[PDB]
Order: structure tokens, then C-alpha cells, then sequence
């Protein structure tokens, strides 16, 4: 159902970070890379129940 | 319509050639969550039984 769900969304897997890469992202990581382009700007949301 | 008629028979909308050689240019898909569509089968078998 994990990988279900991960096709759902389009997002993939973590891919098995390490621990001492674990504690890295625990410390701070900048996982997440640029787009292709971007003429707007910067990208800013967030989500609220 | 009436005035587009004078493009839209033309034969170079009809014929996909250049298209399909393009389809087959990018080849199979890469990304794993679509490896799940490449099960269509056009093969052949008698019609006997």
C-alpha cells in the first residue's frame, strides 16, 4: 500500500537513506531540488485541516 | 469549419509516420511507476476453437 500509495502521488520512494544520512536530515538537508524552469517565482503553500 | 475546410483535409494531418517515428525515437518507458502499461499483447493464435 506504501508503494501504492507513492504511484498515487507521484512522489517517490526515500529510496533507503542511510542512518548517518538519517541524522543528517534530522541535522538539516536541502532534499529537494530545482524545477525545470520557473517565470513566477518561487514556489509557497501550505495545508491546514 | 467552412473556411478551415480548406486545411483540415489535407493528407499531412493523416499520417502519423513522422509521429510514430518520433513514439519510437523515445522508446519504452523509464520511470518505474509506469513499467505497469507495457502489458498490451498483440500477438497471433488460430481462431479455431
Amino acid at each position: 500500500v506504501d508503494r501504492w500509495i507513492r504511484h498515487a502521488a507521484g512522489v517517490e520512494r526515500p529510496q533507503l537513506l542511510d542512518t548517518e544520512t538519517i541524522s543528517m536530515l534530522t541535522f538539516g538537508s536541502m532534499s529537494e531540488r530545482n524545477a525545470a524552469a520557473t517565470v513566477h517565482g518561487q514556489k509557497a503553500a501550505c495545508e491546514l485541516i | 469549419f467552412v473556411d478551415a475546410l480548406k486545411t483540415l483535409c489535407h493528407p499531412v494531418l493523416h499520417e502519423p509516420a513522422p509521429c510514430l517515428q518520433t513514439f519510437t525515437e523515445r522508446g519504452p518507458p523509464s520511470e518505474p511507476a509506469m513499467q505497469r502499461l507495457l502489458e498490451c499483447r498483440f500477438q497471433q493464435e488460430p481462431m479455431g476453437g
